[PDB]
């Protein structure tokens, strides 16, 4: 492949370099075009840049964390964080999500990888071993109320039991309801004069509920969880103008108010160098 | 039983590593493609677009007038605006191309700089673009500036002109985060013969400018861009 | 003889002819064209109303003047009540449809301004309060009268802030989405075609609006001498290959 | 190999190796050739 | 010895994974299987046999007679009964049709809602049912039933009628749980002239009524039912 | 008017039955033109032959 | 592959693909028609 061509003077009546931007096009002009080049090739296919690539590699997507203690008297275990659940999302950590909220629809297969490590800030003999146990729950089905409800069985829901300290890893077809996710939705899920705009079932991939399968020992245990996702076999349709502001909330556009000047100010001149 | 060895890097989470898992919803059916005008393959299909460029810069909040770049009836040889070619940093670094450049740590490749005029249509100009390869200083006169990659603008018609900043380099990649062994010189634009308003008209006229990349352009080695951070994981 | 700049779109039963235009923008390079039946999915026939609704509907005008911001106009809303096309509207449970934009602002060889004529497929809007508060429909709904992005916020609304596209992102960029310049020294008129770009094959056309036509004062107004400083800019828009579908009872909708 | 049933569980793509700008870079209805003036 | 490497998810157990595992009974002989009649393949198979739905919700402790629609006679333009379409929930959760799709996440499809009359054979009635797509609200007067998907039922020798609710909707999958966005409609019944009861007869008639799914149905993305729990494992 | 001055018209029809357009909105509803003044001097509106009956009178 | 040697060991069977309601939804002794009179 050539990246250039040869080229010599021209005194034409035909200039390729005078153009109209009004018509909305980018006219394809080249160095040759206004200069005298010689050839040159490619050497290159811009493989890296493909979307499948770009949305292809794994991006921590969310923390969260629960604890092995004795829920002896514990009245609301959800609270205690005795185990944990989480709606899945991709547009609270900004770094993916500022690269997802390129386009406008997106249409992906997930990858999953949860790593999970303890910590004992205070005082244990030892380090005890911790099985995580992550359920994945859908909209509808019954969700745990303690950390050893029925709910757990988890009879028809797919729920994944690894090691803390250890990592979990499985990937999930696109569960969309549409054809592709809505990146962006300028709708409302009815026509109510008061319902939420923009946050949209349209974007919905589920939800995942993670718990301790051991029973206490005597002292505490601290599990933090790290969600990683991949995309795999990625399809994204209009781009849009990236993300200048800073973001606020999971769903909305919304930019903090008073927030600073995201162009920065020259020192010196127009002319400046 | 097989006998196997295990190899340094077992259990190791790599987050670019691209291998199979089993599927958690066992044979589950997706819903059908429908046709969506519109679908992306690669970010150099998009960085061929052009975008506005705020090279008017001098505002102290952001404002829609650091896009426009002034001019001023009758000034002869004088300097219309300059800037050096960091595309990852300042004017250029919120432009598309600048905010997609910054996905990656090496380009090369050729740019196009065009300027559309936007003076009354009784009006005249003549303009002078220049490009300064690495190695010298920013022009300070059309004089040193000439002598470099430039084009005569005569403003007409045809509203736009498309200068190109061919790609002229030692080394073959140049780093998107400013280096400067690495830098890619200067842009300077000034009077030829100087902008002329009809009767009955006054003021400043001001030129637009966009830049867009070459088919030329090569980006590689993904990281992870300035432009976007945050303090605690955002909620509903 | 035939030049980029003169043009006739003749669409129903009625035509618009412009002696200066600036070639005309197709989005994403796709003309509109009806649902096929691969991609269908609710079983009902459709309903084609054909000439009745694909004609040219005109808004009311605005005036640029020297402080002008921009204006924004959301589609289907815009159209909501004109003619059969607004009936049909609200009687279906689902419709479709594309259109074609055609913005005009003339002024004389003086003058000098530019206006951006954009189209956003799925401009969500973001509220001026920040965190996570909502738009309220009634306010992204504003009907053939637009949003003025020189008006004041106002509590339930969204944000009119010009360098920011109303969604945290730079006006320099709106060129990535099918736009057409006004510059009074070249044109004077911009014309998009916009196919019907969604991810379900027909929607709700009340409950959400699929493309925002923006138009948006860049390079400032600049009149001639002692002439009046402002000049109208008027909107004219066509809906084409519409259906609807689901037909029923009539919906009611805030406000 | 896929040593696997399904097809969300297949490792990532491969390259699209499609690009074209021109639905982006040249959406305009009556084509414009380069050389030729913008505006007749 | 060939060499491996352990990627991340090593030693982890899936409850919907689906491999080979050694048989603990290595040469067992399991029972010929002789024919039983009956044979389900799918629950696609069963959800399109119809079922009763207790329309008639108002008691207050379960009773057969909240399966009895009743009907008055002598009324004119009057409404018989009315429901929202929530599959998952109301009226339709406990009938087969309801209870299997609490099995899954998303349903999309024709239903098949049908009426059988019980009244005298000497009797005589019209009556019109409605569909109203999503969209409006749940009509308040046939007039504004009438407007929507509507069969006018003449009641005959032919015991029942048949009405079908149509699939109308933009997204493809709606929710089985209920929900907004993807909410289907309301169903409403209202007499189209009367019922009239033959001399020597007196009082309600009754309707029962049925659900079941059309061939066109389709169910995805299996998940645990809120219609059954318990507080401690039950012993023998 | 000079060839330096623009301006852009619409012709409305309105066909029986309704009464004289009484603002532009009302009267682009009905076969109308959009006229942009240039070059080209003259606009040329039809009014297309509208008609349940297929002759009218003259007086 | 199976890499053992009792059936029981195999995993997870593949789709009927058999599919006929008719066993329960018409199971009667005189066909029906549909768009013939139920009762003759």
């Amino acid at each position: 492949t050539v990246a250039s061509i040869s080229s010599g003077p021209k005194h034409t009546q035909k200039v390729p370099i005078l153009t109209a931007n009004e018509t909305g096009a980018t006219m394809p002009v080249l160095p040759s075009d206004s200069i005298e080049t010689r050839t040159t090739y490619m050497h290159f296919n811009g493989s890296e840049t493909d979307v499948e690539c770009f949305l292809g590699r794994a991006a921590c997507v969310h923390v969260t964390e629960i604890q092995n203690k004795d829920a002896t008297g514990i009245d609301n275990h959800r609270e205690a964080k005795l185990f944990n659940d989480w709606k899945i999302n991709l547009s609270s950590l900004v770094q993916l999500r500022k690269k997802l909220e390129l386009f406008t629809y997106v249409r992906f297969d997930s990858e999953y990888t949860i790593l999970a490590t303890a910590s004992q800030p205070d005082s244990a003999n030892y380090s005890s071993n911790l099985v995580v146990q992550a359920m994945y729950v859908p909209p509808g089905a019954p969700n745990p109320k303690e950390w050893d409800d029925y709910t757990w069985q988890s009879a028809s829901n797919p729920s994944v039991f690894f090691k803390v300290g250890d990592t979990s890893r499985f990937s999930l077809p696109y569960v969309g309801l549409a054809s592709a996710y809505n990146c962006f939705y300028d709708g409302y899920s009815h026509d109510d004069a008061e319902t939420q705009y923009g946050i949209t079932v349209l974007n919905h991939m589920g939800s995942m509920a993670f718990r301790i399968v051991n029973e206490h020992d005597e002292h505490k245990t601290l599990v933090k969880i790290r969600v990683y996702h991949r995309a795999k076999h990625v399809e994204a349709w209009i781009p849009r103008a990236p993300r200048a502001l800073p973001y606020t909330s999971i769903g909305r556009t919304n930019y903090p108010k008073n927030t600073e000047p995201v162009i920065k100010k020259r020192k010196g001149d127009i002319k400046s160098y | 039983g097989l006998p196997t060895t295990t190899l340094p890097g077992s259990g190791q989470f790599l987050t670019t590593d691209d291998r199979q898992s089993p599927s958690a919803l066992p044979n589950y059916e997706p819903t059908p493609r429908i046709h969506i005008p519109g679908k992306v393959h690669n970010l150099l299909e998009i960085i061929q677009v052009d975008t506005l460029i705020p090279m008017n810069n001098t505002h102290t909040k952001d404002e829609v007038n650091s896009y426009l770049i002034p001019l001023n009836a009758n000034r002869q040889n004088e300097q219309v605006f300059g800037t050096n070619l960091f595309i990852g940093d300042g004017v250029f670094k919120t432009t598309l191309l600048g905010e997609i450049v910054q996905y990656y740590t090496h380009w090369s490749g050729s740019l196009r700089f065009s300027l559309m005029y936007t003076g009354p249509a009784l009006s005249s100009a003549k303009l002078i673009l220049a490009y300064t390869p690495p190695g010298a200083r920013g022009p300070q006169d059309r004089r040193e500036a000439m002598l470099g990659t430039h084009v005569v603008w005569d403003i007409g018609l045809q509203s736009t002109i498309v200068m190109t900043i061919p790609w002229t380099s030692g080394v073959q990649f140049r780093y998107t985060d400013p280096d400067t062994y690495t830098s890619a010189g200067f842009l300077s634009c000034w009077y030829q013969t100087s902008l002329i308003l009809p009767p009955e008209t006054t003021g400043q006229v001001y030129l637009l400018s966009f830049i867009s990349a070459c088919p030329d352009f090569k980006l590689r080695l993904m990281k992870d861009t300035q432009t976007i951070s945050q303090t605690v994981a955002l909620t509903e | 003889g035939y030049s980029d700049r003169v043009q006739q779109i003749t669409l129903g039963n009625s035509t618009i002819t412009t002696q200066e235009a600036a070639n005309a923008v197709v989005c994403y390079a796709e003309w509109p064209e009806y649902l096929p039946d691969v991609d269908a999915s609710d079983v009902n026939k459709t309903s084609k109303p054909d000439t009745s609704v694909c004609r040219f509907y005109t808004l009311d005008s605005k005036t640029w003047t020297t402080g002008s911001k921009g204006w924004c106009w959301k589609l289907p809303d815009a159209l909501k009540d004109m003619g059969v096309f607004g009936q049909n509207m609200f009687f279906h449970s689902l419709g479709r449809s594309g259109y074609t934009v055609h913005v005009q602002c003339n002024a004389t060889k003086f003058h000098s301004g530019c206006l951006l004529v954009v189209v956003i497929p799925e401009h969500q809007l973001a509220s001026h309060e920040g965190g996570n508060v909502s738009v309220k429909y009634t306010f992204t709904h504003p009907g053939e009268r637009g949003i003025d992005l020189s008006s004041a916020n106002e509590v339930g609304g969204p944000v009119k802030d010009v360098l920011y596209n109303m969604n945290g992102t730079l006006l320099g960029n709106l060129l990535i989405f099918p736009h057409q310049f006004i510059n009074l020294r070249t044109n004077n008129t911009a014309t998009i075609v916009i196919p019907y770009i969604n991810s379900v094959p027909i929607d709700s056309m009340t409950r959400h609006n699929n493309v925002s036509l923006m138009v948006i004062p860049i390079a400032p107004l600049t009149v001639p001498t002692g002439a009046t400083p402002s000049l109208p800019i008027t909107v004219t828009i066509a809906p084409m290959c519409t259906e609807f579908s689901g037909i029923r009872s009539k919906s009611i909708v805030p406000q | 190999i896929n040593y696997y049933k399904d097809a969300a569980s297949t490792s990532s793509a491969g390259q699209s190796l499609s690009m074209d700008p021109s639905k982006f870079t040249e959406p305009v209805k009556d084509l414009m050739l380069k050389g030729a003036p913008a505006l007749n």
